[PDB]
This record gives C-alpha cells, sequence and structure tokens, in this order.
C-alpha cells in the first residue's frame, strides 16, 4: 500500500520506518520523534524562532530578540518556497507526522501529554515545515557556523599599534592571532595537497 | 568533536572504521535522536541532532558518513556606512540604498510585550552592538540564503554509493562542517565542506571592510579549493576541530587557533602507535582520549629543560619528576570524587602563573584577559563542552618552542628574562599553592576530578526538560555527547557491515501526565558512563529479531 507506513522499534526503543514515497517516509518520522521528543522539540522550536518568553516569561526576553535579529524569517520561507515538489515532501511529510501525534495528544491529553506540557502550563501546537527547516538553521547554522569577532579583532590590533607602534603592532597581532601557522598538525597530510591561497595579513583594506 | 576513519591499510579484521564523537555538550533528554529510515530511495541507521530530516551520524550499508565542525572563516563583517539625513539608508555602490526592516513582538507571560526593529543590509543582518550615528556593522555569512541547501544536502547524501556520489552532495552543504566518508569496500574519505568567500585583493579576513562596496566579496570559491582527500597515504583520517589542510587559514575568533599545539595530536599518536586496529582498540581510543591531559606533552620538555639542572630536593624538580612518571591519563579515587594522580592540577596552577607572567603581561588591557585561561576552567557541575589547549598556552607553546616555530615572536613574551627562570618561577608558585592546600607529601594529594551533568536547560539555556531531569556522571570524559562506530567488512560476523552508538540518556524523553517515565528514558545512562554500546541494525531480518514494537499507519496526502 501507498498509504502504508510502519513503525518497527528495537530493544532500545529507536523507531524504523517504512513507507514507499517520500512524504509517508518523513510522515513516519515526524510521528516518532512527536512521540520520543515533543516537550524537547517544542522548547527548540521556540529557542530557535525567539517565543520561549511566550511562556517562560521577562527573563527571556533579550534571548528572543537576540535570537529574532539574527536571522530573516523570509528569507527562510522563500528557499522552502523555491523547493522541488521532491524536497518539500521532505519538510511537509516531517511537519504532518508530527501534526498526527500533536492532534492525538492535544484529544487525549489526559493520558498523552507529556508531563512538561502540564507543568510549565501550556499545550502543544502544530508544525510546517518553516519550523522543520529552523530547528536546523537555529541550532546547526547558527551554534556552529557563524563565528567571528573581527570587531574585537580590529580593537586589539588597534590597542596593540597604540602601545607598540604601527609595524610593530601589525606584527604582534600576527603573533598572537595568526592567519596560517604552517606547524599546525593537520587532517589532510602535506603529502596530499595545499591550500593554494594566501591572504593579505597587514588589514590593508584600511 | 573528533573523528577516526581507519582505511584498509590500517584496519585489522575489518576494511573501514569509522569512530564519531561529536561534542555537543550534555542534555537531557539526549541531543541526538536515534533513527532509521527505510523506503523511498533511503535505507539508513545512525542517529541526528534534534531529529533533523538528515542523519549526521549513520550508515546505509555500503558508505558511512559523520561530522565535525570545521571552523574554517566564512563570516566576514561589513561596517555600513550610514547617515542621520537617512536613517533606515546606507550607502553602498554611490547611492543610498535602503535597509530591509521588520517589526517583531516578543510576547511575555506575564509581562508586557515588546516591540522592536529587524535591520538589514546586502551584507546580512544588523548588529546591534558597536552602533554609531556613522556605523553600523553587518554579518555576512558565505552561506546566506544556502540553509535549505545544506539541511537537503545532508539528507541526499545519505543515498549516495560511492565517493563521487557523495561528494556531489558534499559540495552542496554551505555551512563550515568537515564531513567524512568510509565504505564496504574499505575506502576512506574527508570534506572540509561549505561555501567560502572569493574575497577581494588585499582583504584581510581577520579584520572588518567597508560596506560602501569596494570591499564586497567578488562571489564564492569553487569546490575544487575546499580541502579534502581520498584514500590518504597515512591510511587514517582523524581531526579534533584541528586544520583540514596545510595553509588553510582558520576561523576569525580570537580564541581559536590552529597552531603547534593541537589536541590532535593526541589522536594521530594512538592510530600510528599501531600498525592496524581493530574495531575493539579503535573504540577504545575513545576511552584514552577522553581521560588524556591535553597540556602534558606540550609543556613537559619545557619543564624538563628548565629543572634539569637542579638538585634532587628542589621540590619544583619534584613536580616536574611527578609529571614525567605520568602518563597523562586521569582515572578516578575509589571515591568517585578525586584523581588518582596530581598532574592537571600541577600543570593548571603552573600554566595559569606562565600565561600571567607571559602572554597577559604583553597585551593591553583589557585583551590581556583574553589570554589569560588555562583550559581547566569549570564550575561544580563540571565543563559544558570539551577541554582544548587554551590560546594563551597555544601562543605559549611558539615561545617555548624557540627557532622552531614558523611565528615570528614580534615581542618577546619572556620580556628579557631567561625562559627557565621563568618556568621556575611558575613552578615556585604551583608549589607553594599547592603544598599550602594539600601539605608537602605528594603522594597522597587527592585533587578535585571534574564531573559531568547531562543538563536540563537545551545549549541556549532553555529549558527542555524539568530541573529534576538533570542527569549526573562521576567522571568528566573528553568525549563525543554521543559516539557511534561503523566498521566495513568485519572478518568476524555474517554482515558486510557493523554498527554501535549509544544515546543517553536514553531514546525516550517521555513522562506520562502522572510522572511515569517511559521505558527507554534511561537505559544507555549506564552504558555511556562505562565506555558501552549498543547495536544499530539496518536489515529488514535485523531490525525485524530485535524488534519490541510494531505500528502500522495508514494515510493518504
Ligand atoms: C559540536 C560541533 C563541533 O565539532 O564543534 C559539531 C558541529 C557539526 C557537526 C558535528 C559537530
Ligand atoms: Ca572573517
Amino acid at each position: 500500500s501507498s498509504s502504508e507506513i510502519k513503525i518497527v522499534r528495537d530493544e532500545y526503543g529507536m523507531p524504523h520506518i517504512y513507507a514507499n514515497d517520500t512524504w509517508h517516509l518523513f510522515y513516519g518520522y515526524g510521528y516518532v520523534v512527536a512521540q520520543d521528543r515533543l516537550f524537547q522539540m517544542e522548547m527548540a522550536r521556540r529557542s530557535t524562532q525567539g517565543t520561549v518568553a511566550e511562556v517562560l516569561g521577562k527573563d527571556f526576553v533579550k534571548f528572543d530578540k537576540d535570537i529574532r535579529r539574527n536571522y530573516w524569517p523570509d528569507a527562510i520561507r522563500a528557499q522552502i518556497a523555491a523547493l522541488s515538489p521532491e524536497d518539500m515532501s521532505i519538510l511537509q511529510g516531517y511537519a504532518d507526522g508530527m501534526n498526527a501525534w500533536i492532534d492525538k495528544v492535544n484529544t487525549n491529553p489526559e493520558t498523552l501529554l507529556p508531563k512538561q506540557f502540564n507543568t510549565f502550563g501550556f499545550t502543544p501546537k502544530r508544525w510546517e515545515p518553516f519550523d522543520v527547516a529552523m530547528i536546523f538553521v537555529g541550532t546547526m547554522a547558527n551554534r556552529y557556523s557563524d563565528s567571528t569577532s573581527e570587531i574585537d579583532n580590529l580593537a586589539l590590533l588597534t590597542a596593540l599599534k597604540d602601545k607598540y607602534g604601527v609595524s610593530q603592532g601589525m606584527a604582534v597581532f600576527n603573533q598572537l592571532k595568526w592567519l596560517v601557522n604552517p606547524s599546525a598538525p593537520t587532517t589532510i597530510a602535506v603529502q596530499e595537497s595545499n591550500y593554494p591561497l594566501k591572504f593579505n595579513q597587514q588589514n590593508s583594506q584600511t | 568533536s573528533n573523528m577516526w576513519v581507519i582505511g584498509k591499510s590500517k584496519a585489522q579484521d575489518a576494511k573501514a572504521i569509522m569512530v564519531n564523537g561529536p561534542q555537543f555538550g550534555w542534555y537531557a533528554p539526549a541531543y541526538t535522536y536515534g533513527i532509521g529510515l527505510h523506503g523511498a530511495g533511503y535505507d539508513v541507521t545512525g542517529n541526528t541532532p534534534f531529529a533533523y530530516p538528515g542523519l549526521v551520524f549513520g550508515h546505509n550499508g555500503v558508505i558511512s558518513w559523520g561530522s565535525t565542525a570545521g571552523f574554517g572563516d566564512d563570516v566576514d563583517i561589513f561596517a555600513e556606512r550610514l547617515s542621520a539625513e537617512k536613517p533606515g539608508y546606507y550607502l553602498h555602490n554611490g547611492k543610498w540604498v535602503k535597509m530591509l526592516s521588520r517589526e517583531e513582538t516578543i510576547t511575555v507571560k506575564n509581562g508586557q510585550a515588546e516591540t522592536f526593529t529587524v535591520w538589514r543590509t546586502v551584507h546580512g543582518n544588523i548588529l546591534q552592538t558597536d552602533q554609531t550615528t556613522q556605523t553600523a556593522y553587518a554579518k555576512s555569512r558565505a552561506w546566506d540564503g544556502k540553509e535549505l541547501a545544506s539541511l537537503l544536502a545532508w539528507t541526499h547524501q545519505m543515498k549516495a554509493k560511492n565517493w563521487q556520489e557523495w561528494t556531489q552532495q558534499a559540495a552542496k552543504q554551505a555551512l563550515t562542517i568537515n564531513w567524512y566518508y568510509a565504505d564496504v569496500n574499505g575506502n576512506i574519505g574527508y570534506v572540509h565542506t561549505g561555501a567560502y568567500p572569493d574575497r577581494q585583493s588585499g582583504h584581510d579576513p581577520r579584520l572588518p571592510v567597508p560596506g560602501t562596496g569596494k570591499w564586497d566579496w567578488k562571489g564564492l570559491l569553487p569546490f575544487e579549493m575546499n580541502p579534502k582527500v581520498y584514500n590518504p597515504q597515512s591510511g587514517y583520517i582523524a581531526n579534533w576541530n584541528n586544520s583540514p589542510q596545510k595553509d588553510y587559514p582558520a576561523s576569525d575568533l580570537f580564541a581559536f587557533l590552529w597552531g603547534g599545539a593541537d589536541r590532535v595530536t593526541e589522536i594521530d599518536r594512538l592510530l600510528e602507535q599501531k600498525p592496524r586496529l581493530t574495531a575493539d582498540q579503535a573504540w577504545d581510543v575513545i576511552r584514552q582520549t577522553s581521560r588524556q591531559d591535553l597540556n602534558l606533552r606540550l609543556f613537559l620538555p619545557t619543564l624538563q629543560a628548565a629543572t634539569s639542572g637542579l638538585t634532587q630536593s628542589d621540590p619544583r624538580r619534584q613536580l616536574v619528576e611527578t609529571l614525567t612518571r605520568w602518563d597523562g591519563i586521569n582515572l578516578l579515587n575509589d571515591d568517585g570524587k578525586t584523581w588518582q594522580q596530581p598532574g592537571s592540577a600541577i600543570l593548571n596552577v603552573w600554566l595559569t602563573s606562565m600565561l600571567k607572567r607571559t602572554v597577559v603581561a604583553a597585551v593591553p588591557m583589557p585583551f590581556d584577559k583574553w589570554y589569560s585561561a588555562s583550559g581547566y576552567e569549570t564550575t561544580q557541575d563540571g565543563p559544558t563542552g570539551s577541554l582544548n589547549i587554551s590560546v594563551g598556552a597555544k601562543i605559549l607553546y611558539e615561545a617555548v618552542q624557540g627557532d622552531k616555530s614558523p611565528i615570528p615572536q614580534a615581542v618577546d613574551l619572556f620580556a628579557g628574562k631567561p625562559q627557565q627562570e621563568v618556568v621556575l618561577a611558575a613552578l615556585e608558585d604551583t608549589w607553594e599553592t599547592l603544598s599550602k592546600r594539600y601539605g608537602n607529601n605528594v603522594s597522597n594529594w587527592k585533587t578535585p576530578a571534574m564531573a559531568l551533568t547531562f543538563r536540563a536547560n537545551n545549549f541556549f539555556g532553555v529549558p527542555q526538560a524539568a530541573a529534576e531531569e538533570t542527569r549526573h556522571q562521576a567522571e568528566y570524559q573528553n568525549r563525543g555527547t554521543e559516539n557511534d562506530m561503523i566498521v566495513f567488512s568485519p572478518t568476524t560476523s555474517d554482515r558486510p557491515v557493523l554498527a554501535w552508538d549509544v544515546v543517553a540518556p536514553g531514546q525516550s524523553g517521555f513522562i506520562a501526565p502522572d510522572g511515569t517515565v517511559d521505558k527507554h528514558y534511561e537505559d544507555q545512562l549506564k552504558m555511556y558512563e562505562n565506555f558501552g554500546r549498543k547495536s544499530l541494525w539496518l536489515t529488514k531480518q535485523d531490525v525485524e529479531a530485535h524488534k519490541e514494537s510494531q505500528e502500522v499507519l495508514h494515510v493518504q496526502r
């Protein structure tokens, strides 16, 4: 059956989804995620979109604001709207599968609502592809691929030049924050290859 | 995060072994989620953070994959030129261009809502800080507009059946991530994936650039530039967030450096020590690296030289002999509280003192603070992440290397003083400090061990569980939040692939309304603790033979 989704859990509760098409496969995935980690995923959704204060109060306002200033929702949405039917099926299925479990949860909360929801005083709401996408954007791209301290760096370089003079100051910055260091142990050995690009290390943009 | 991939020339009783230990911090419930997908072109098993559609750690019976953060420099900052007369505009390519802007409202439980505006330019969103009537800074990511593509690339790579099909997906992943490959035939590979900017000539990527136009990126570098290797002569691929390749520049973070001192050497050493390794020995590398003090190996020689000519009764000399006899592998005493040996405490005190006398003394306040951490700092809950060699220590290491360092010592961190004298003075501080605390009989020193906490708040500091759900583990271990190993073509099995992982505390985070905790709420916690692991199933028959429950849904889109 093209509509059949089988879920089999192993000795550790780990789910294996069996389905025929893209949408049904990820529907199953979303379904088990909602069974296993609904509260964790609900709060994750909120962290990545900056809507924690809605449920936890004033101590999270600054946090919410910082989250929102660090991305552009409409751009994320446009990336989703440009997705092919097959790719969309991944995000839509996943969101739908979660929704299927969430509907069952809010229909019979006396036995299915994770205790944390009663404890924090709110109930779970449905998901859309945007939400699924932001889990990834907020916890992977923003946590691990969004690092820079250039402003602080220029501040440090500026102090070094004030203390040691211009030429020496530049030299000390290249000593505390080198661009490259040839003695750095590398995952790819020198025998294999090297990076062919050379960079300015004199702040020549000024 | 660490990773070692052992190829055919170095695998024993197998053709390839992959062992990944991604270091995300420790949380309850688990940071990653175990999942198997079978259909629509997928056939995979493994586990992945926040249940992303794409499994970051897993295999498909033909190839296996993993990741560690790359930390390449894929973000630059553009100093936009503003004008009081044109609020909301910035100067770009000769014209006053209108910034993108949006209104947001923070609704607040039991509080008053707050409304504010977020601003963006052609370079990226505007930063709140460092704002002036004339200037605002935009954060420019090489991956801007490629978020979804990276998410899909991570999903589609799961269907790859060889190096060519896999690198095709790797070229679409735009975040700065190290990707690793291994396959049933014993092939192994690595790609420092991501989008990287094609910068103008003269653009120092560690410092901001004007946003008026002349410094705009040319575009993005092509995939040909991304560091990669397939079946390296060494016969192995090891990484611990260290540099991918010779002459490859790191992230611009002032606290981040790829230099002579790198924790990855700890892994290279164990892989080179044995010509071939079995799956069990490759797994054992987790236990060993998770207990290895990372500073011993770097400063011991310096410590020996300085005390080599002192009398036997010199207490400075004796702290060094202590270190010399030590393997640097910390173990817990029977008490579950202290370490069997005092080496880390010694190095910590000595290093803290060295930095304050050297790097710290040469940097103008308040930047000096950036270089004073010894890398042993922690709270009673223990480290929130991995342990690493501190930025100051890395700089200090170039200094004690003398002429063997390729980094010109523009200023002498030792300020004219002989290195030995400064090393001795720091040993003197260490002895005074430590002997005053533990007494003069070193052999009975019971110094504090680091412990580990699976936190109830997620990485953002937002509760993802109730406080009481926090889990504790006596022994801190500098290892992955999860560890998975995939072994291809194991000679002692009936399968062409075997795989294991550990997802602690457990697969499930569910607690019923009455407080009844799921059967899979904490069944992997003790396993994590003792470097244990459970099997990951892939084939229909394996999953079926190990089934605990089954459920069938009938649904139409
Ligand atoms: C934890 C983080 C890292 O290595 O720093 C990471 C990011 C992306 C994939 C694996 C690990
Ligand atoms: Ca940069």
